[PDB]
RNA sequence: GAUAGAAAUUUUUAUCCUGACGCUAUAGAGAUAGUACCGUAAGGGAAAGAUGAAAGAAUAAAAUAAAAGUAAAAAAAAGCAAAGAUUACCCCUUCUACCUUUUGCAUAAUGGUUUAACCAGAAAAAAUCUAACAAAGAGAACUUUAGCUAGAUACCCCGAAACCAG
């Protein structure tokens, strides 16, 4: 896969950023993926369980957990119900959040 | 059905399936009403309309139609000038 | 366990080996070629490809020839190539009555012909079709030494034709 | 020095367990083609006679004498016919099976790197007693690049070893790294096996297999 | 980082002996043996499901069946000779090229779009090409040497906007086969045929330049593409006056499949050299 | 122990024994021929010319695309016809 | 149930074996390996068998289309009778249907 | 209707590396053998071995003495033969054998003298779980508006009168 060319101007029109020059601080780090796009997926289980997949997560899970909980939380008046998932390096999230997921992600350069 | 050919060992399809059935992408399936070509003297506008209508197929239906119909007829279509292509989606379904 | 050779190969290795590999080249190679016979009973279409009537469409079309069943009578005479024709059938010609076995015969009849290369005249049971080829390619001795064996499919024709070839040879 | 850009956020260095679970049996199973046929009642020699009447004997009811109630009879279900277990575990999982391998086997002290892999003579009982001084286990699994660019010092102390086993750089893999107790791998080998498998994070589905020629790849 | 591999030192050394499979990944196997699946096993009590010689998937009892009593009309009559296009937005076509999938310095089309993986033809399937429509043409901002095999007029005047080219062909599905898998037809070992016009009902639309057909009169583009520029309020750009016109202008012979390459080369790839006819009924017939 | 030698896939061209009758015939046909030119070319020591059409293929090349592939032309002037009579 | 009286004499395997050490070497042939071959060509085994899994049927189906005409008389008479009998098991009964 | 079902067009690299997550005398071929035996004939077709280095060590020595069946050792009021127990085997008290089929079986509805060895759930279209990569997935051919690939979850045995061909 050929590496991003460098454009003069970001965002895109196509809406792609790339990630920041340094690394952030947070003790958790988001890879991003093979196409240069941020891991956030959707999956649909039995028709009607809408969930959101934040993969390829190394370091602290249990900080970008605590993380996608105050995100989440003033938008639904309760806590988002999430999963760890430390051997695959995985956070799930019940519900269709992917788009500010990605946007929040966007804001935290990863 | 056939569930194994005895010649490439896969599983066929009812032709009786295709020759009056559609099917959609939502998994929906797509049927002309019956006795629409009989007897239109005897019957009434409403009823002609009635049964000049295309009606959908219900849960248990659909589902014996997904089985007698191989994944062949379950693929993405795009015809050029398809009627059904504004069809195929489903959207706004809050389940 | 299993052969290394398929069983269908059988008779030709046979010809590799033995009396069969000793017998002259030229009787070999007319021998492996198994040319395809004139179309007698069936009758064919010329083109590879047809349009569908009902789909519209181009498709390829393949000739396939019907078995004719050759009895051990017809070896005495020249029958034209043709034969018993051994099939099924359909009374009133619809589809959704009865199957039938249905054995189809030539006609016979009991001909003297000349053959000017032996001067000598042979009683030979022959068809119809036979006297048509005949006069289309021109005389008796023309017709037998102008059709190939497998139009002619007689063991008597390919005695006849051995005879005249080897009297014009010598 | 390190020939691949290393990510940003991680130093280089001078663990999947389900994933070598799955390889390990997978390179298991996909070998396997069982050999084992048993006859059914069809295909024993005998019993097509009906052996008394139906009603009237007082005896209970039989039709072949190779029914699988029988005796001598034939078995019911069993095993039928050359059995063959072939399944493949996608590319990446393989790759990821032995990048998971290598990291463990780094974590756990039981991987040495040494350079040019030469030895000063071809007594197996030098190797037996380095592995002893050093402490490196009971086996050793050492790697090559090339077959036949192996030192022959190395491979006449190896080829009458049976702890100690000698493996040319293709031939390295999950089910031999877990059966060897200890990895040693050249420097060379080092650099290969960081490209071969560090090319699949990048790479595309292939339209065509690699065999064929790519543009980037041979 | 791996914290794992901290926790690891301490840990035995991993082997054979110790591989446990995730747990969950395997439902265990449940076997007719015992009080709990005893006697009758899962398979009822008598009748003719116990013995298994229940009918079909699609009988319903003697009653006449719900797959046979609907009347026959025609939904996929003439499905396997209607003509298919895969389509291709314009958002994904920006996606591409921003994210160097595609460049626009080079003309772009469907051999590209697949070498790029932004579209996947499936010629048994009958396709017949790639479509552009118009999702992103409010945010497309590339300018792009496009061919495509159908457009519509939206993504069309999204183009000239920006002042590219748009040009729609006909592929028959042998030299589409060819043109999406190149290399699988250059290990063939078989001279390139001439690209086949289209049929009776493929006529008009690559005959007229409202669509931008290939065998349209180039006397009557202009006029389209101030046409769509009226129409859309847009200012057409003079592409005449910029600096890769040449790169802008370059089309496709109507028998020619490939860019630079003819009918009856044979491209031999392991001396990576080419080969070309000299016979004059050979190059009569592969210049017809 | 030491390992066996590596399976490798030998990249000089392999041709069949015409006279053997074990040989199947896919390995005997003309697109065999063609493909080992494709693979090798240089070593596979058959001639360019093959690759080509002869002159029987390539009548009957003409008289089918002649039969069932019209002219543009041709085209142009039944759809002309056909718009005049449903007009 | 009468088992036997005497121990028996213990299976001195050795784990450390020519087949045991070599097994599975080249299974990362492709991986390792710029891919030439793929590990379908490392199975030893039937004609039919070689990198292929299905059920009875299909099996049976494979053998007859590739080495059906070197079977034997009696054993490809077998095979007819087995494909019959799994054809109609395998459509014509059953539960779940 | 049940179902039957191509082709045009495509892919397939040579040799060695071969033995067994197949059985151990009711298993594996029927086989010690197409032999005894049953049949006029076509045909059907078995069961059967166990000491040791030496039996040119049979006043011969060494390891189980464990199935049903008997003997050592017949029985003492009363009861689905057992349990609660008890100083005590019974005597006291309390419980209508087991499967199958049934609305309902102690039923006088079926089956079994007992012991040993055999004898009966098998398929992954859609789905659930887990993993890889994810707008793409898969070691070619396909599926794609969170999807592609891989794995694990699934569907028995015996029984006719009969029909056709030789
Ligand atoms: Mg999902
Ligand atoms: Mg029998
Ligand atoms: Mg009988
Ligand atoms: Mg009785
Ligand atoms: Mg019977
Ligand atoms: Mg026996
Ligand atoms: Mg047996
Ligand atoms: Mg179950
Ligand atoms: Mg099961
Ligand atoms: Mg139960
Ligand atoms: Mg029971
Ligand atoms: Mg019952
Ligand atoms: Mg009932
Ligand atoms: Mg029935
Ligand atoms: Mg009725
Ligand atoms: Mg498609
Ligand atoms: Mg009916
Ligand atoms: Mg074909
Ligand atoms: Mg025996
Ligand atoms: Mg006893
Ligand atoms: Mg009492
Ligand atoms: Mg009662
Ligand atoms: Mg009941
Ligand atoms: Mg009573
Ligand atoms: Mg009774
Ligand atoms: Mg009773
Ligand atoms: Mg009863
Ligand atoms: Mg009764
Ligand atoms: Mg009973
Ligand atoms: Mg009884
Ligand atoms: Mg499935
Ligand atoms: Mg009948
Ligand atoms: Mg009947």
């Amino acid at each position: 896969i050929p590496r991003p060319p460098k454009h003069e101007h970001y965002p895109t029109p196509s809406g792609w950023q790339p990630p920041r020059d340094p690394a952030p601080s947070l003790p958790y780090f988001v890879r991003r993926s093979r196409m240069h796009n941020i891991p956030v997926y959707r999956d649909i289980t039995h028709g009607n369980r809408q969930m959101t997949v934040i993969r390829k997560v190394e370091g602290d899970i249990w900080a970008l957990q605590k993380d996608v909980e105050d995100f989440l939380s003033p938008l639904l008046g309760k806590t988002p119900v999430t999963q760890v998932n430390e051997v695959t390096g995985t956070l799930r999230v019940k519900g269709y959040f992917d788009q500010q997921l990605k946007a929040w992600l966007l804001e935290k350069g990863f | 059905v056939t569930y194994f050919s005895s010649r490439k060992g896969k599983r066929k399809t009812v032709k009786a399936v295709i020759y009056r059935f559609l099917r959609l992408h939502s998994g929906l399936w797509l049927r002309r009403k019956a006795g629409y070509k009989k007897k239109l003297w005897k019957k009434t506008a409403a009823r002609k309309r009635r049964l000049r209508e295309f009606v959908f197929c219900n849960k248990t239906q659909s589902k014996l139609l997904d089985k007698m119909t191989t994944s062949f007829w379950k693929r993405r279509n795009w015809y050029a000038d398809d009627p059904y292509q504004k069809y195929q989606d489903r959207t706004n379904l809050k389940v | 366990p299993l052969h290394k050779v398929p069983v269908g190969l059988w008779k030709q290795l046979r010809l590799w080996e033995g009396i069969y590999s000793r017998l002259p080249r030229h009787y070999l190679r007319s021998l492996e070629e198994a040319r395809t016979p004139t179309p007698v009973h069936y009758r064919p279409h010329g083109a590879k490809f047809k349009i569908n009537p009902k789909n519209w469409q181009r498709e390829r079309v393949e000739d396939v020839p019907i078995p004719v069943h050759y009895p051990p009578e017809s070896q005495l005479g020249l029958w034209g190539g043709e034969g018993w024709v051994l099939g099924h059938r359909y009374v009133n010609n619809d589809k959704l009555s009865k199957r039938v076995r249905k054995v189809w015969k030539p006609q016979l009849f009991q001909r003297e012909l000349y053959s000017e290369i032996l001067d000598k005249r042979f009683t030979v049971t022959v068809t119809m079709r036979t006297l048509d080829l005949i006069d289309q390619a021109c005389g008796f001795d023309f017709y037998i030494l102008k059709t190939p064996k497998e139009d002619l499919c007689s063991k008597f024709g390919m005695d006849l034709k051995r005879g005249m070839l080897l009297r014009l040879a010598r | 020095k390190c020939e691949l850009p290393v990510p940003a956020h991680r130093r280089p260095v001078q663990p999947r367990l389900d994933i070598l679970h799955q390889v390990a049996i997978w390179q298991k199973n996909f070998k396997r083609i069982s050999y084992a046929k048993t006859k059914t009642r069809a295909e024993v020699r005998g019993g097509g006679r009906k052996p008394w009447v139906q009603k009237g004997s007082g005896r209970a009811r039989h039709g072949s004498i190779r029914s699988p109630i029988w005796r001598g009879g034939g078995v019911a279900h069993g095993p039928r016919g050359p059995t063959s277990y072939y399944y493949m575990l996608p590319m990446k999982v393989r790759v990821q099976g032995l990048k998971v391998a290598l990291t463990v086997k780094l974590a756990q002290d039981d991987l040495h790197i040494v350079d040019s892999l030469e030895l000063p003579t071809a007594d197996p009982q030098y190797l037996i007693e380095l592995a002893r001084y050093r402490r490196w286990g009971d086996s050793v699994l050492l790697v090559d690049l090339e077959h036949e660019d192996m030192p022959q010092n190395v491979v006449a102390a190896t080829s009458g070893l049976k702890t100690f086993n000698l493996v040319p750089a293709v031939g390295l893999n999950v089910h031999s790294m877990l059966k060897h107790q200890t990895l040693v791998l050249t420097l060379p080998t080092v650099a290969f096996l960081e490209e071969k498998l560090l090319w699949h994070n990048s790479r595309y589905t292939p339209l065509y297999p690699f065999r064929l020629p790519y543009c980037d790849f041979p | 980082g791996p914290r794992a591999l901290d926790l690891l030192r301490a840990l035995p050394r991993v082997s054979l002996a110790n591989l446990k499979p995730n747990p969950g990944s395997r439902k265990p196997e449940r076997r007719p043996r015992g009080r709990r699946r005893g006697r009758k096993c899962g398979r009822g009590h008598k009748g003719e499901r116990q013995r298994g010689t229940r009918p079909r998937l699609g009988f319903e009892g003697g009653q006449t069946p719900f797959y046979l009593r609907i009347p026959k009309y025609g939904f996929n009559e003439g499905h396997s000779f209607r003509h298919q296009y895969q389509p291709l937005s314009l958002n994904r076509l920006q996606y591409l090229i921003d994210l160097g999938r595609v460049d626009p310095t080079q003309p772009i089309d469907l051999t590209q779009l697949v070498n790029g993986r932004g579209v996947t033809i499936q010629p048994s399937k009958r396709d017949y090409g790639v479509q552009l429509v118009e999702e992103g043409a409010d945010t497309f901002k590339a300018k792009v040497n496009i061919e495509v095999q159908m457009a519509s007029e939206l993504a069309i005047a999204a183009i000239e906007k920006n002042g590219g080219v748009v040009t729609t062909a006909f592929y028959d599905p042998r030299s589409l086969e060819i043109l999406c898998k190149p290399v699988p037809f250059f290990l063939r070992g078989q001279p390139i045929p001439k690209r086949m016009l289209p049929p009776e009902a493929l006529v008009p639309y690559y005959t007229d330049a409202k669509n931008r057909g290939y065998l349209a009169d180039p006397a009557r583009f202009p006029e389209a593409r101030l046409e769509l520029a009226r129409k859309y309020g847009y200012v057409l750009p003079d592409i005449t006056k910029d600096e890769l016109f040449k790169m802008l202008s370059t089309r496709k012979d109507p028998r020619q499949i490939f860019f630079g390459l003819a009918p009856g080369w044979v491209v031999n790839m392991a001396d990576k050299k080419i080969l070309k006819p000299t016979d004059e009924n050979l190059l009569k017939y592969y210049s017809s | 122990y030491r390992a066996r030698p590596p399976p490798r896939r030998s990249q000089e061209p392999r041709w069949p024994d015409p006279d053997d009758p074990l040989t199947p015939r896919w390995q005997l046909s003309p697109r065999y021929a063609a493909k080992q030119f494709a693979r090798h070319g240089a070593a596979s020591g058959v001639a360019a010319g093959s690759l080509w059409p002869s002159q029987e293929q390539l009548r009957e090349l003409e008289a089918e695309e002649r039969e069932w592939y019209p002219s543009l032309a041709a085209m142009q002037e039944s759809l002309r016809v056909q718009q005049l009579a449903e007009e | 149930f009468h088992v036997r009286v005497t121990l028996p004499p213990r299976k001195v395997v050795d784990r450390w074996n020519e087949k045991r050490a070599m097994f599975g070497v080249y299974d990362n042939i492709g991986i390792l390996g710029n891919f030439e071959k793929h590990p379908k060509e490392l199975i030893k085994g039937p004609i039919w068998l070689r990198g292929w899994k299905g059920n009875e049927l299909q099996r049976c189906i494979r053998k007859k289309r590739m080495v059906g005409n070197r079977m034997f008389i009696d054993d490809l008479h077998n095979l007819n009778k087995r494909i019959s009998y799994l054809y109609k098991h395998f459509n014509r009964h059953g539960k779940y249907r």
